[PDB]
RNA sequence: AGCUUUGCGCAGUGGCAGUAUCGUAGCCAAUGAGGUCUAUCCGAGGCGCGAUUUUGCUAAUUGAAAACUUCCCAAUAGCCGUGACGACUAGUCGGCACUGGCAAUUUUUGACAGUCUCGAGACUG
């Protein structure tokens, strides 16, 4: 388990977005994406021991009605030096593991 | 019996040009 | 008072087919579109252009990798003999240690298994 799931959990829906430039996007994706529709978290993934930008990130987005928009606008829009692939977050954390395998089993 | 084949690393190795044991 | 007709809107439950669905600051059209059975009769859209296999989710496959803040080494975790240490009178006993052994009647490498009768016996191999 890794202490940092728990900065934009705010039953807010994060947006899974990978195709993110290694050398850039540090905070060129919170840059374009604070226009809609106000100041929010974005974080991007950056692995230590390297300073390697892994490229795929999240963004959290207070209402899906944005998030649906936010999406189908920026779908392969040119951010940084690469078009983003957007999906869903999924947050497979324990909480939900444990109760998807005692689902399978029903 | 079998062991895994102890295998080891080309690239990004942060070392010697040589080999390690 | 219930019953019932037509048009429209909203949902639920079913069936059918994907050679068809949609758009029309383009043109023409009940002051008539279109008429190859069918005409002193019938009566509504037609033509040109344009788009084309949405989305979420899930499953399978490719490969080294299909996209989201591990492997390896060393050591630790019953009895009979033997060696010391110790205790008690060459012998006995207790604990510890490890340099051989532990399927041939008294034990720990199996006289067991099947059958039948009303807790108890009989039969067979």
């Amino acid at each position: 388990e890794d202490p940092s799931l728990l900065e934009w959990d705010a039953d807010d829906f994060r947006i899974f977005c990978g195709d993110l430039g290694n050398e850039v996007n540090d905070d060129i994706l919170a840059r374009a994406f604070s226009r809609f529709p106000s100041f929010l978290k974005a974080k991007v993934i950056r692995d230590k021991r390297t300073g390697k930008t892994k490229g795929y990130g999240f963004v959290s987005f207070k209402d899906p009605s944005d998030y649906v928009r936010a999406m189908r606008e920026m779908n392969g829009k040119y951010v940084g030096s690469r078009p983003i692939k957007l999906r869903k977050s999924m947050w497979k954390d324990r909480n939900l593991d444990v109760v998807r395998k005692k689902q399978k089993e029903k | 019996v079998s062991q895994k084949r102890k295998y080891r690393q080309y690239m990004n190795r942060k070392g010697g040009f040589n080999r390690p044991l």
